[PDB]
């Protein structure tokens, strides 16, 4: 297989945020990472101002700005999913600006696990060394001297595994680490002191403590308070050798916090984000003999659910979202309408997370347009996409499916809401809950304040998208899957629900449904009710008949005349089928774990008889049939792969791994189909990812892979990679198991890469190719704008 | 109700005390290929953790083991298809920890303890002179998972990936927040809890306190890995599965196979005869640390899985009781056969004392019995 | 060449010496009825003469026999084809504690023929003793080959009747025997036709088709023609469940014991096999590991031996235990598993 991926669009959930002096000493700068890219604006009265974008080689994991003496502006240290550190400067030359790579290296260790709590970077406050948790009871620590090129670090062993959080404390004589830590006795609060010279860790500098049985957050106070605080899920404690104080306000118990930002340099003010959205101001009260007189919590609002935040100046503070759009919104003395300080601003548009899509030619022009489900819990909402622009269809809660139907004009949306058990009472009114007409699920088969999740189909028009029907599931009902298709020889079109009935003292599901409605005449009217022994995964039109999975079952339903689903045959896989996909007359069945199974449906046997396996263990996120021959997948550690289909009968039986790929993204949905009119391309799938990143795949032939994979390495000799990381090094097909090259893929980002460089860098590229003929610059420019023409 | 000290089997005092035991271990290479000697006589498909006891008498046997217990201590034991037509792709290593020389009754016999140690494939199987085989195996790795959500798992709520160790209310806690994330992916919570090691462990040893009534936690082991392949060494399954279980690379699949194999038995009937139910997976329980079956070797260097239950149907019994190499001290067996077929299927064990809890069970030999799957 | 002792399989000594002897002999009239209590689990056609050891564990049989010790010591071993039968009495016994239960092994002898009359349920058998018909000299009725010539001439001068005379037939029968028993002891064999002839029936590999009509032959000398016929006819034996697999012949076999050929002992669980000892056997598997346990011919380890085409025991394999000793390997093969041909 010679495969081409391309991205349509970057990603654009924030995964961290940092303010500071950048790009001069005067200058407000916010930078954002995303997931692969960094984005430098300057703040201004304005509002943000984009001074650049930058992409790396790697998942930025760690991104903090730091001073050491001797800088005129601030330095930008970066780690990466895979380890590579780099310390980075803004260098800039009148128009001209690029990022300087003032130091870079790679930080992993041979052996050790990752800490479940995940990576940790945090830097001294007087710049002395860069302190780094990776794995459990380890703990590196890079130092921050002048000549330290090579970022050298040593390790310091931990005699604590489980660390939740650390940090550095500030007015510390020498660098002294505050972190929580758990053991059998409960959670407590430690320090450490850290010797460079000694390469050690000394007594900390006040003792030992214990912490709310869930505190999960440190802050370091900034001077004259020094000390640290520890936040919990019940109360809010601050420490400072001897003195300590301690409270447990009753607004922050409904839900946890996980996110703050020091408004004020002396640590006075500080902002709080809980999961739910809300933002709280936390007030460090003074006195003079300073010490810290007492803490308070005010809830300042509701936002977006914050990833990250960080106030800019004047009031305003950047809510960085993963789950809705990200926020500029200002914070106002006087409280406004219902007692809310917060005003948004500005929004940044958000995919992410795109767990389901669709193309759909709305307008009928020939171009498709692209449709998915985007954002979680209150911010779910419906992405319309086109060549790029994006229009926004909010739903306040969960989409999980969806589906077209043209004959009736129509979209179908799985959809969830969370309702407190109250009777269950609904948060705040949704999609769901203000459809124009709704109905309620009817069949006879089959605490205080806990959650449950509701689900409804969702049936909702293409021109101004508004709810045309809702339609409300059994109590404890689990849609699944969701198709939109015409079975056998009936003419009518409908939308085709599976189910499953969950119980929490039931592991696996034992009961679930097959619903088949259609939708006419405003109504969506209940045309036939199928029980069926499992939860039904997935389900397929297959040649006009229904083929579904069944816990570990594929079977496959006839549409009678008399409009009931009757069983045509059945296959017991040993594995779960979660991913149904179909081609002619094969079936690719795939689980959780990797696990990969071809069958055929035989039309004369009327059977199904398997044709090919690769049963390997790994998590698998995505399946697609590219041909008759390869199949795409998404695998653990962001990775993509390409499995292909001798005269053996051993050897026929299997399939073989043929491409391997890191794509540095979480595929959810795969699917055919592209967004420009309708060559060295044949195919195209678009996929949709948990950062919103929209990526295209199509397949090339033998010739062309290899003019390309040459153009690629040509041009990793040439390219400057933004913190000094290797092209094949990022592209590696990478698991916490094993490493190896990237096959049958060519980085399309790279290749389109070819236009932005300068005419003497082409010519240095194409520099003894051959196309018979010596290939030059124009010849390869035809061949880039060619492949930039898929999208 | 039980008083029996489920210590005792797993001592298989029955071999003789004072037997020279050996401490270390012998570990390879996760993808090196080495060369071991087979052991020929093994009919048994060994598992990594499972207790091998052997009475060897052959002279090559013999001098072979000698051999062994002057090198490193691992023999291969081969999981043949057909134990006729000795065809094995798969095996595993086992290592010798206690052994013992004697001369009784006329010849020299070497009985040795070992214990299953690493699996591996069978590359090639040579003869030698002496006449023990010599099998070219690489070993097998035992493949590590990290959690499904620690690709998706959010930053800012990665410090809430500890919980306060610890009941229905602590596992749906648990689910919760653990796979909080699993809304930035296509698949719900329960889903994803289908293949998490601590929710697939509990399961199983929810069955495993129905088996053994007074199971203590601390017994089992605290990872994955081992506790797969505990459990699967003691289900009473033909050696199809057996085999089946002894390729899956990953804990995480053995777990939820030998999860559906404990749901899905029904009864276990008489190999022979299929027809004829002997027992069912209710009768079943555990009366020895090691679980439900363990592996004993009788007078005459036979290995049989016992699989002890309460009560056993359509079984004649023949003989006389004796407490002679009792497996389980201070009772006594007698033969018992299929009445349909007159084929052995186990002994009754009767307890010799009054008081002893139980008073009666059965041990019924693994190769003799067919689990029935829906 | 045999150097073995042949007087150490008699003793029965697997069975544990310092055994209570019983000594003095009891006997029925040659017509009365009697009632004797058979025992249940001897599936085996005991013979005059014929000892008979057993193991018994069951409760009732050994509250029988204990009983049965003070009373005369004399119970039924039925013939089960059950119309006829032997009386055998107890001459040596033990109780024990061996492995758990209480056990009674004791050493029988067969004494007398009877024929059952009726059962009753430990049996009771009403049975009456059948008397031996012993005739007198027909010659007399109405008036190393040299002395035999003299015998046939002048014994027979008041004369066919050689071929029914007991000496000439048992002396034919001891002619046809010394090709088992290589060490022969002209005062080994019994001095009477009674005796002599139960003797040689006892130690017969025939089947029990045949074993029934030997024993309800009340004349001695029509049991020595019989056993004269038989020996001749018979030539080899086959596996039983094969019907179709040699596995010896008749000249390979060979007489380890003083009682002969064949002889009946306890394996340790109360089983009693029959046990014909031959030099050379085929079509045979060795099973599992050389034991001395509990062996049955002291200095000598058994194997395992069973056919090879259906994997039937057949018997085991005994070997010498110690250089010097002769012979060094056999067979002893039991009944149950052996038809001749
Ligand atoms: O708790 C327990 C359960 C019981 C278990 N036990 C005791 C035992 C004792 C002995 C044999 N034998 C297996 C091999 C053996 C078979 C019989 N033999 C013939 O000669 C022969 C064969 C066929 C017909 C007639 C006689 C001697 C050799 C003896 C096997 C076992 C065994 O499994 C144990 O040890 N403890
Ligand atoms: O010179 C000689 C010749 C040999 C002869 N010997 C020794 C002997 C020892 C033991 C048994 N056994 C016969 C009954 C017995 C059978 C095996 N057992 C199971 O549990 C079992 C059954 C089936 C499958 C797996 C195990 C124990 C009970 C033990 C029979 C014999 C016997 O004939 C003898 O005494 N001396
Ligand atoms: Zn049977
Ligand atoms: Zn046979």
């Amino acid at each position: 297989s010679y495969n081409y991926v391309v991205t349509a669009q970057k990603p654009t959930a924030v995964n961290g945020c940092v303010t500071g002096h950048f790009t001069s000493a005067e200058d407000l700068n916010l930078l954002i990472a995303k997931n692969t890219r960094l984005e430098i604006y300057v703040v201004t009265a304005e509002g943000l101002r984009p001074v650049k974008e930058v992409g790396m080689y790697g998942k930025i994991a760690v991104m903090e700005l730091f001073r050491p003496k001797g800088e005129s502006k601030d330095l930008l240290f970066i780690l990466t999913a895979k380890y590579n550190a780099c310390i980075l400067e803004y260098k800039q030359s009148g128009e001209s600006i690029d990022i300087i790579t003032r130091a870079h290296g790679n930080v992993q260790d041979r052996i050790g696990r990752p800490s479940e709590t995940g990576i940790i970077g945090i830097i001294d406050p007087e710049c002395r060394m860069i302190g780094l948790r990776l794995y459990d009871g380890l703990f590196k620590v890079i130092p921050l001297d002048r000549d330290n090129k090579e970022l050298k670090a040593f390790n310091i062993r931990l005699e604590e595994l489980h660390v939740i959080d650390v940090k550095f404390l500030y007015g510390c004589q020498a660098p002294t680490i505050c972190f929580v830590y758990q053991d059998p006795q409960g959670r407590h609060v430690k320090t450490y002191e850290v010797s460079l010279r000694e390469k050690e860790f000394n007594k900390g500098p006040w003792k030992q403590e214990n912490v709310e049985a869930e505190a999960s957050m440190v802050i370091a106070v900034p001077e004259p308070f020094g000390g640290a605080i520890i936040i919990g899920q019940e109360s809010i404690t601050y420490h400072n050798g001897d003195k300590y104080l301690a409270i447990a306000p009753p607004i922050i118990k409904q839900s946890t916090i996980v996110c703050h930002n020091r408004v004020d340099p002396n640590g006075s003010r500080y902002l709080l984000g809980d999961m739910e959205g809300r933002l709280f101001m936390l007030l460090l009260e003074k006195e003079e003999q300073v010490t810290l007189k007492d803490l308070r919590v005010e809830l300042l609002g509701e936002t977006s659910i914050a990833e990250c935040l960080t106030y800019l100046d004047n009031g305003v503070v950047f809510v960085g979202s993963r789950l809705g759009d990200s926020q500029l919104v200002k914070l106002n003395v006087d409280s406004n309408e219902q007692g809310s300080y917060v005003v948004a601003m500005e929004t940044f548009t958000n995919l992410g997370p795109i767990v389901d899509m669709c193309v759909v030619d709305l307008e009928r022009q020939g171009q498709g347009q692209l449709v998915t489900c985007s954002g979680a819990f209150k911010e779910g909402s419906l992405r319309i996409i086109r060549n790029l622009h994006i229009r926004t269809v909010p739903l306040y809660e969960s989409p999980r499916k969806i589906c077209y139907q043209e004959v009736s004009q129509c979209f179908g949306v799985l959809s969830s809401r969370i309702e407190v058990q109250d009777g269950t009472t609904a948060l705040r009114p949704s999609a769901s809950t203000q459809a124009l007409s709704s109905s309620v699920s009817s069949s006879k088969l089959f605490s205080f304040g806990e959650e449950v999740e509701v689900h409804n189909l969702l049936i909702i028009d293409q021109h101004t998208f508004e709810v045309l029907h809702a339609h409300q599931f059994l109590q404890n009902e689990y849609a699944l899957s969701l198709v939109s298709c015409k079975l056998g020889k009936d003419p009518n079109t409908y939308f085709i629900v599976g189910t499953a009935m969950v119980y929490p003292e039931e592991a696996e599901p034992k009961q679930g449904r097959i619903v088949v409605f259609q939708y006419s005449d405003g109504k969506l009217q209940t045309v036939a009710e199928k029980e069926v022994k499992g939860a039904v995964y997935s389900m397929v039109e297959f040649n006009g008949k229904l083929l579904a999975s069944i816990n570990s079952t594929v079977r496959l339903y006839e549409w009678t005349t008399e409009k009931e689903l009757r069983t045509e045959c059945n296959h017991y896989n040993n594995i779960m089928a979660l991913y149904l996909k179909t081609k002619g007359d094969f079936i690719l069945v795939g689980d959780l774990m990797r696990s990969v199974l071809l069958l055929a449906y035989k039309p004369m046997e009327g059977n199904f008889e398997e044709i090919a396996r690769d049963f390997n263990p790994n998590w698998m996120s995505a399946v697609e049939i590219l041909d008759d021959d390869n199949f795409l997948g998404a695998e653990n550690a962001f990775n993509l792969f390409v499995c292909q289909k001798a005269t053996t009968d051993e050897e026929r039986q299997h399939l073989q791994e043929v491409g391997l790929f890191h794509l540095g993204e979480f595929v959810n949905v795969f699917c055919h189909g592209s967004l420009v009119m309708q060559t060295p391309t044949q195919g195209s799938v678009l996929f949709g990812t948990v950062n919103g990143m929209i990526g295209l795949v199509t397949s090339l032939s033998e010739s062309w892979y290899n003019l390309l994979l040459d153009m690629q390495n040509r041009l990793n000799k040439v390219i400057k990679s933004v913190g000094k990381i290797e092209h094949s090094f990022w592209r590696s097909f990478h698991t916490e198991r094993k490493t190896e090259p990237a096959t049958g893929f060519i980085d399309g980002d790279l290749i389109e890469s070819f236009l932005d460089i300068s005419r003497p860098k082409m010519q240095e590229v194409v520099a003894n190719l051959q196309y018979k003929r010596e290939a030059t610059a124009d010849d390869l420019i035809k061949v880039v704008e060619e492949l930039t023409r898929i999208h | 109700i039980i008083n029996f000290d489920t210590s005792l089997p797993t001592s298989h005092t029955y071999l003789g005390a004072d037997m020279e035991e050996f401490h270390g271990r012998t570990l390879h290479d996760d993808d090196s290929c080495q060369v071991i000697p087979v052991l020929p006589q093994v009919m048994m498909i060994l598992i990594p953790g499972q207790t091998l006891p052997l009475q060897l008498f052959h002279p090559q046997e013999v001098s072979m083991v000698r051999n062994l217990i002057q090198k490193d201590r691992t023999f291969a034991v081969l999981a043949y298809s057909n134990v006729q037509e000795r065809e094995a792709q798969f095996g595993t290593t086992a290592e010798i920890y206690a052994y013992r020389e004697e001369q009784d009754f006329g010849i020299e016999i070497v009985k040795v303890k070992a214990i299953g140690r690493q699996r591996f494939k069978v590359l090639e199987l040579r003869t030698q002179s002496d006449g023990i085989q010599q099998a070219k195996v690489q070993i097998l790795p035992e493949c590590v998972l990290p959690s499904t959500m620690s690709a998706v798992q959010l930053e800012s709520l990665n410090k809430c990936q500890i919980f306060p160790s610890k009941s229905y209310k602590w596992w749906q806690k648990y689910q919760k927040r653990k796979f909080h994330c699993a809304n930035l992916t296509s698949w719900p919570r329960w889903l994803y809890s289908l293949y998490d090691a601590e929710t697939l462990m509990d399961r199983i040893k929810k069955q495993l306190r129905e088996w053994d009534e007074n199971l203590k936690d601390d017994s089992l082991p605290s990872n994955p890995i081992d506790f797969s392949y505990r459990v699967a060494a003691c289900l009473p399954i033909d050696d199809v599965l057996r085999i089946q279980l002894l390729k899956i690379g990953s804990a995480i699949q053995r777990l939820r196979c030998e999860l559906d194999i404990m749901n899905k038995c029904t009864s276990l009937c008489c190999k022979q005869c299929q027809e004829t139910e002997i027992t069912t997976k209710n009768e079943i329980f555990s009366l020895s640390l090691c679980g439900p079956m363990a592996a004993y070797v009788n007078p005459h260097g036979y290995v049989h899985e016992t699989l002890t239950v309460y009560k056993a149907c359509n079984l004649n019994l023949i003989g006389r009781p004796s407490t002679e190499h009792s497996w389980f001290p201070g009772y006594a067996w007698t033969v018992a056969q299929c009445k349909i077929c007159a084929s052995h299927i186990g002994w009754k064990f009767t307890a010799t004392k009054k008081d002893m809890s139980p008073q009666k069970f059965w041990g019924l030999t693994r190769s003799a019995l067919l689990p029935t799957i829906p």
